[PDB]
């Protein structure tokens, strides 16, 4: 809680200076906000215990730029069919076939 | 266009040194008895780090 | 130098080389995508 | 007619490789003969169609299927699509009023 | 000539002057024919009607700037310096300055590489030490602007007023940003200047929004340009989720000006109020408009 | 309502989630004021790495449902999976002779 | 010049000297900018990446060599004798030898009429009695071939082995030939020379396959490249049909050779066993390739 | 001329001078007018936007070079073998190696035949023995390469750590690879460099992941780039199915460079890291930028 | 003049500029007033 | 003369003279003989 | 070009195997019996390493 007082008494009086001090302020924040959003997606496959327990066991994870195209849906309650294609020399796509 | 100009909201700031190098490096400038006045020494002697 | 021919084109858009039966399919995918895991099993 | 024989006795091919040609498997049924399951024949020694000894004759035995459409990088085909799917449901429910 | 002058402030903060006085001292010259450079491009959009076609409205585009340069030096490994310094100063994800200065003074283009440079000429340009390189760079702000006018009102009252004087002497609309302290309750003027795009002009004449109320430490940037989030308080507290669909809707617009009011109340402190009026233009150069 | 969220501030998962109400516009005289206030429904995100063409990751929003808008195919669909459902549920309802 | 001739002989057998020494004694020659002539077309075959596009591969394509001749006689009559006998020589269901001889050997083309040929000038030919033809011909097997290798070995053993030394010396892979006599059962070699086509190459370095046994009168011949069916019997009996699913998977690459092994049981009578090695090029003449 | 000197070694090793100092000695001398060859293609991403398109980022694109060289001899003989040569210095499966030297060191790019070559002139080459080769060749890897540097550190401790140096003096980020030698537990650095492509550009400035205790006889090559698998056990076994969901993502950003730190533990018999740093250019040459 | 140019392309008919994604939309449309009518509100 | 003109744009396939229409009703044409024998009679 | 380097052909090799991981491996291939005829025994009741 930096009040307006105690950022003047920072910048030692200069209202400009304090206001170019929230203003970097608020753009560390933006900037934060369009890293989350323009952030790759982590595709990661996982398979069954081949000896037959439970939990999940980790297989790869394919990189984004190494997708050829890919398209995920989220639906309000309804069934989605998600879709990764992969060029068929990528370690994934091998292991799949 | 600018009503003020203002002095940048320079941060903190931080530097280290340990001269474990060659020699003495640029980020060291000499003064008073002019470039190339300054040198490493082993001390080997001792078994200690290097010293400027 | 642009302004004026095939990077025109391109601003046109499928004037010239694009083809038929890829955007068919492309199309029928994204159907299928949409309408796949809503049809029944039986 | 049954042209896959997979229910025969002598059974037949459910995979193989282009360098080991064919694998010969018979089906096996478990308890209630609902499952059947796939187990090869380690030595195979089914004899040959006599229509295979016979001149002109092109045609696949049911009992010996001979063949394999190769694609590499001179393949005489244009393969297209070639899909593979797992199984779905572990269980089924089949019933209603008795 | 001395009546226009083009520099380029590169990603690295390297000053090339292409053109006008002093241009080539660092060894890179302007050629001439350079497009999409002067006014900003606009679509204008149309409906079928009775008559043929309706206007529908207008759109700005990016600008796509094709143009050429030319490095030269008698040597050619300092002609080799030359072109790799004017390399660097490019980039693809962060954009360089372009700045044009003339008797109306100096306004700058933010621009970045759209594609690769194709440098040199069909032999090898270490024979020639002057060799051109054609670029097309790319502003996806495609407006001119030069410093905005920043304006600054601190209180000590716990409930006070003020009026900002402000006047939009370009020829594009321009969005205004606010810098308001904390702890307050803010009431900013929304304007229509007589805008009637929600058809709303003169209804929405002396709009003023309510902010809501900002707890100690949530000082807040107002910007109501559609490129960013109006509302971002600085201790990173959702000011916009507390602010029930409420927005700023309309830009000054050009000709038009006035004493925005800006109203301050529950501030036990007394905060303080920065507006920032962007100078945007379509032009590298033009007279003030009326 | 659809949406296709560009470069646009909204970040989708994190903003806005599946099933929440959003408020959004449309740039048509007489409706400018007005804002249609619908859960969302449905958010797709979609990348295409193709040289040819080259989508980056984009997020496309649909806000409320209609069955009115919706397309022939998925209408089809749907009625298809409810007439099944109802065939088995009568099939099973049937008292035997 | 005499560094180079270049023959065709047509469908009928007729005897046509185009270019080198002797050309246009029969009255045709060949006229210059003759294209897909020299290397087989290869397209190849690109998958996107994290980098641009990666390699995914190469097709060879057939050719389409378009090339004019002119065919000429003092006497227009003659001429017609000329260009009718050219016209005669060509055919779009059969093909036509075309041969390329130089220091490195005779190299041959396989060509067929892709299109009706485009005779003559403007005016009647009968005015010059001079005249040119363009043809547009068409290779469906691109690659420039030589007479194969041929090796017999025969033996009067029921069991025995024999080596036959096999180098591709050319620049493209080859697919080899069998012809193997009967009763008898076979094994030959289908080794890789390191060809991770399959991703077996240093697997199947030693790869041997044998063939079903063969019954009386059924002799076989094995062709391993792929626009023929593998096992043909002489009888017309169903070899293949009997063989299992196998195959011969690899061709001979360029610059490998080695003594590949035959064998042969289970043969009272003792049979005979014969290997065709093509030689195809890419180009009408090469230096030998190691 | 002496500032720039362009060589290529082929599929076979063959080694070619086509520009600068000795150009022609083997035969072949380069033409002008080569397209492609300096800078990396690199297409932007852009998106809609309130002020036309917003960026959305790059994506480099493989080098589709098209040049020209020519293969010239006294007597058509010794020219054949010039060309025949010429030609089998290139191949579509393999690549070959085209280096450029300046004053700025050697960076070369590995580069194949994208389609079949179109030579000679419209008449037989035989007549000049002077002929020009029109080659089209592609970069899959579209950046020019400097030799990686190669560090080795061996330990016989059970716990060792290590500071490897390391430093990004391109234009464009690289990825790391490590070969780790069994049995053991390492540690290595994912430090982000401030890349902030997975939002955590900040959090993972120090990041370090820790491998899957590798057993006897098990080593490992991890690399970091998205063309190969991260994890590969020399004897086929599935480390990476031991591993939890972790993975490097991070490469070295240009200008980045600091002493990553190395941990093994757990190390009976010591152990063995070796990390290769690759060194790509965007240009075939440039003054050193930081 | 319009005989063997742009006026003749417009005889070729969508030979230069024409798009796919409209007059897919354009289909789709035409097939919906077709059949919405009689699918069951069910 | 071919390698560059109208002969390799027909290489390069449905750039010039081709329209959507024939290619749509071909489509549905193909879709009908697949569907339509399996299609009840009710 | 066969002077200055070395074929895989021409090349002596040498291979090791010790299935003390208690896993096969893909370098041995099953003949006769087919695939999952292999198997490693551990063999613990002696002091003794495992044995395929």
């Amino acid at each position: 809680a930096n009040n307006w007082t105690d950022i003047l008494a920072a910048s030692d009086g200069d209202e400009w200076a304090a206001f170019k001090t929230i203003e970097a302020q608020a753009d560390e924040v933006r900037a934060g906000h369009q890293a989350l959003r323009r952030a790759k997606p982590l595709i990661r496959l996982w398979m069954n215990n081949p000896d037959g327990s439970e939990g999940l066991v980790y297989v790869g994870r394919v990189d984004y730029d190494d997708t050829i195209r890919g398209s995920f849906p989220f639906k309000n309650n309804t069934p989605s069919q998600g879709v990764l294609e992969l060029r068929d020399d990528n370690y994934l796509a091998v292991w799949l076939k | 266009p600018l009503s003020t100009v203002v002095s940048p909201e320079d941060s903190a700031v931080q530097y280290k040194a340990n001269f474990v190098g060659q020699y003495i490096g640029p980020m060291w400038k000499p003064m008073g008895n002019g470039w190339g006045s300054l040198g490493i020494h082993t001390h080997a002697l001792i078994s200690e780090a290097p010293s400027m | 130098s642009s302004g004026g021919g095939p990077a025109v084109v391109n601003n046109y858009g499928d004037i010239h080389t694009a083809n038929y039966d890829e955007f068919y399919k492309g199309q029928q995918r994204r159907e299928a995508q949409q309408q796949a895991p809503i049809l029944p099993v039986r | 007619v049954d042209n896959s024989n997979a229910t025969a006795l002598e059974g037949t091919f459910f995979s193989g490789t282009i360098v080991d040609g064919f694998a010969r498997s018979v089906l096996l049924y478990g308890g209630g003969f609902v499952e059947d399951t796939l187990s090869v024949v380690s030595d195979d020694q089914t004899l040959q169609p006599d229509e295979y000894y016979q001149s002109g004759w092109l045609a696949t035995m049911a009992k010996m299927p001979w063949l394999v459409v190769r694609d590499n990088e001179w393949t005489p085909i244009e393969s297209s699509d070639l899909s593979w799917g797992p199984a779905k449901n572990v269980s089924v429910i089949v019933g209603g009023d008795n | 000539t001395d009546f226009l002058k083009i520099e380029l402030i590169g990603r690295d903060g390297s000053h090339w002057v292409l053109s006008g006085p002093g241009m080539g001292q660092q060894g890179v010259t302007l050629n001439p024919n350079l497009q999409q450079f002067y006014d900003a491009p606009v679509k204008t959009l149309y409906v079928p009607g009775p008559f043929g076609e309706e206007y529908a409205g207008k759109r700005v585009q990016r600008r796509e700037i094709v143009f050429s340069v030319q490095a030269y030096d008698e040597d050619p490994d300092t002609w080799s310096t030359v072109d790799s310094l004017w390399r660097w100063a490019w980039d693809y994800d962060e954009e360089s300055e372009l700045r044009v200065s003339t008797s109306d003074g100096t306004r700058f283009l933010k621009v970045r590489l759209m594609e690769e440079p194709k440098p040199y000429y069909e032999k090898d340009p270490h024979i020639t030490a002057d060799n051109p390189i054609v670029m097309t760079v790319t502003a996806t702000f495609p407006y001119w602007q030069d410093e905005p006018e920043e304006l600054i009102w601190t209180t000590l009252s716990t409930e006070d007023m003020t009026r900002f004087p402000v006047r939009n002497d370009g020829d594009v609309p321009v969005w205004l940003k606010w810098t308001l302290t904390a702890p307050g309750l803010w009431i900013l003027p929304d304007f229509s200047w007589g805008n009637d795009m929600y058809s709303r002009g003169r209804e929405d004449l002396g709009r003023t929004v309510a902010m809501p109320e900002l707890v100690a430490g949530e000082h807040v940037s107002v910007d109501s340009d559609p490129r960013v989030q109006t509302l971002i308080a600085v201790n990173g507290m959702p000011t916009q989720n507390r602010w029930k669909g409420n927005d700023l809707l309309y830009p000054l617009m050009p000709g038009k000006g006035a004493e925005i009011p800006v109203q301050l109340k529950n501030a036990p402190e007394g905060g303080a109020c920065k507006l920032t009026r962007p100078r945007w233009y379509s032009r590298p150069w033009s007279r003030p408009g009326v | 309502h659809l949406m296709a969220l560009h470069d646009s501030w909204i970040i989708p998962g994190l903003h806005i989630d599946i099933g929440q109400r959003m408020g959004s516009t449309v740039n048509s005289k007489g409706v400018e004021n007005i804002v249609w206030v619908n859960q969302l429904e449905e958010m797709t995100a979609a990348w295409d790495n193709s040289a040819g063409q080259t989508m980056p990751l984009s997020w496309v929003l649909k806000a409320g449902k209609s069955d009115r808008a919706m397309s022939i195919g998925e209408r089809v669909a749907r009625l298809a999976k409810k007439m099944s459902e109802a065939l088995n549920n009568v099939g099973v309802h049937i008292v035997q002779s």
